[PDB]
């Protein structure tokens, strides 16, 4: 686990990476160890012990990950691979601190999302705050969520405008 | 007549409460003078580092004088 | 690439904002309390944890603002201030 | 130029708009002069009423009035049938006003806390936020987003989206210490009359300290952008110059209507007068002193200058004892 999360050179892929070990070890345990509770309790404390070793790097790679599914622009076209890729990719959300990263970076490709060209899913743009409130509190995404509700303020808006012009 | 034509515009702005909200609060001061504690040397007699914030309800006020109530 | 420095910018600042509200939202429940504690707390007060470094700087800014001063005669040792 | 209707009226053919010369100058004085009842208010179930304030609803579709209990009462403007029924606070209700929009109201109380609230009108009569120093709450008179509280001397506004303060504006030395102090916005939501205190919305300093005339009555603003009344005396709230004073106004809780010709008020010391008085906006020269022989709570006019609405007290003015119902006169 820590060669993965230990090197930025294969960021790209470190989320997924981190993911794929995690299933890995629980699969483990589960077929062969019988779900035994020393495995299982332990596996989520080395993950959680590795898996923040950087400066939170995994927050900005989830924050990307997240939406470049969502993209409109080469979408994967279906809220079943949307909401797949998201809760998995945001699984690794709640093993890191810094969380601000992923805010950061996340409501600068949101506002793109809300501005300019569309979403690939408001249903998985939506799925996407439900899951950052969890583990966080509602506080984190009060910004982000509060972006979505200007857009559909600002459909209202300029209608009205238009009736005025 | 020409090459290229608009037809549609979807223009984007930003949108504050000035709302003579050049002022604070707890303060009362506008925002880009000095927090009181600043007018003098009483926080700070660096008055030049006495900066101004944003909240998330369209309006602005002084970094200081309202970060200081947090230990009240 | 551009837009990358700029959120990259932004997540310092807010780091720099929650290690001056913290410390100053430190002390009060613990009255007595030291540098090693004071990290260990903001570890877990901070979204993201704070070095010695930057949180050197800011305690003695925060001495000279009067939200907390240094007792026991130890320049790690500090006293919540009212 | 004649004074008599007929003369004025026939004048019309020639002399367009109302004939003669001062029009609603003159005019206002022969329809606000003569006040008549015509329904009244009362709650549902009860003996006697307990009402201490009023306000018609954004769409005029109702009555909106307060107990001494601090509930909220909603009235079916045309029947005098009770519609609905909520809790505010816990004491009697000193002030109620809807926005424009009708989205939300404004309550306060004058003891129970929290002292200013805001409640949903929309769908669901829940609160937005609970301000326990505000005595008086109210609307601005542009942009009603901002709500201004009062705090004894002190003036609080803030943002109904959350309720969150934005803007404070006092001074205990210029402060007149009005018994009854209503912090208020001016038209044009730059200045705030703040216990007689003239305040700058653009700095927080005072711009201008007025002479206290009173104890009771800190002042309102005219509709015109140029007049504010302390009580009694007329200041220019451009050059806070004093232009007139008019003793009609004294102890009157005057505000204005819709289109700013017309201002009313009850009279003040169960500290309330026994009548209440109309007035031309023109100059605040009085017009009458309507002799209802009740003590008057409170009063509100509608936007169509149709029937004012007065809480009177049928009963003794005691603590108990007490039937404060609302009666409506047609203008």
């Amino acid at each position: 686990g820590t060669a993965i999360v230990i090197n930025p050179e294969k960021d790209k892929d470190m989320v997924q990476d981190l993911l794929d070990f995690k299933d890995k070890v629980d699969h483990v345990i589960e077929v062969c160890f019988q779900k035994n509770e020393r495995f299982v309790n332990l596996m989520k404390e080395s993950f959680e012990t590795f898996i923040n070793k950087r400066p939170n790097k995994p927050a900005e790679l989830i924050a990307k990950h997240v939406d470049s599914k969502l993209r409109a622009g080469n979408k994967e076209a279906t809220d079943e691979e949307l909401e797949r890729t998201l809760d998995k990719i945001m699984i690794l959300f709640r093993f890191i601190h810094g969380k601000d990263v992923f805010e950061a970076f996340y409501k600068k490709d949101l506002a793109k999302r809300l501005l300019v060209g569309k979403s690939a899913s408001v249903d998985a743009e939506k799925s996407m705050l439900s899951k950052l409130k969890h583990e966080c509190g509602a506080a984190f995404t009060s910004k982000l969520e509060g972006m979505f509700k200007d857009m559909e303020l600002s459909k209202d808006i300029m209608v009205h405008f238009k009736q005025h012009m | 007549k020409k090459r290229f034509e608009v037809k549609k515009w979807n223009a984007v702005a930003l949108w504050a409460w000035d709302i003579v909200v050049d002022n604070c609060a707890i303060c009362r001061n506008h925002i880009m003078d000095l927090c009181i504690e600043c007018q003098a040397n009483q926080a700070s007699a660096t008055s030049e580092e006495c900066t101004v914030a944003w909240g998330v309800c369209n309006h602005a006020f002084h970094f200081h004088c309202i970060s200081r109530w947090l230990k009240t | 690439v551009e837009e990358q420095v700029s959120t990259t910018e932004r997540v310092f600042q807010d780091r720099q904002y929650q290690i001056d509200a913290a410390i100053v939202r430190i002390m009060k429940m613990r009255k007595t309390l030291g540098h090693n504690l004071l990290v260990s707390e903001l570890y877990n007060q901070l979204k993201f944890p704070v070095k010695p470094g930057d949180l050197k700087k800011r305690i003695e800014s925060l001495i000279d603002r009067d939200y907390m001063e240094r007792d026991k005669d130890n320049p790690n040792q500090y006293h919540y201030v009212a | 130029a004649p004074i008599n209707f007929t003369s004025r009226l026939n004048r019309r053919a020639s002399f367009p708009k109302y004939g003669g010369v001062d029009g609603g100058c003159f005019d206002r004085h022969l329809i606000f002069s003569r006040f008549r009842p015509i329904s009244v208010f009362r709650e549902a179930n009860e003996d006697e009423s307990g009402f201490t304030c009023c306000a018609f609803s954004a769409r005029e579709r109702f009555l909106m009035l307060g107990t001494c209990t601090g509930q909220l009462k909603l009235y079916n403007v045309f029947s005098g049938q009770e519609e609905a029924s909520y809790n505010c606070h816990n004491s009697a209700i000193t002030h109620l006003e809807p926005s424009r929009d009708g989205s939300l109201l404004l309550t306060s109380a004058t003891w129970s806390q929290p002292l200013s609230a805001l409640w949903g009108m929309k769908s669901v009569f829940d609160m937005k936020h609970s301000f326990t120093e505000d005595h008086y709450v109210e609307f601005s008179k542009h942009s009603q987003d901002r709500v201004i509280g009062t705090k004894g001397d002190i003036a609080h506004i803030y943002d109904i989206q959350t309720g969150n303060k934005l803007l404070t504006l006092f001074n205990p030395d210029l402060a007149n210490n009005y018994k009854r102090n209503c912090a208020t916005f001016n038209p044009t939501d730059d200045l705030v009359l703040n216990d007689g205190v003239l305040w700058d919305v653009r700095s927080a300093q005072a711009i201008h300290k007025f002479d206290k005339f009173n104890m009771n009555i800190s002042g309102v603003f005219h509709p015109n952008g140029l007049e504010v009344i302390i009580n009694t005396e007329i200041w220019d709230l451009r050059t806070f110059h004093l232009l007139h004073t008019v003793p009609a106004l004294d102890q009157c809780r005057v505000v204005f209507n819709h289109t700013g010709t017309v201002m009313y008020g009850a009279m003040l010391q169960s500290p309330f007068g026994s009548s209440f008085r109309t007035f031309n906006a023109t100059d605040y020269k009085p017009i009458a002193t309507i002799d209802v022989k009740r003590n008057i709570f409170d009063l509100c006019t509608d936007t169509k200058d149709c029937y004012l609405a007065v809480i009177e007290n049928q009963g003794s003015m005691d603590a108990l004892n007490m039937d404060t119902v609302c009666r409506l006169y047609e203008v």
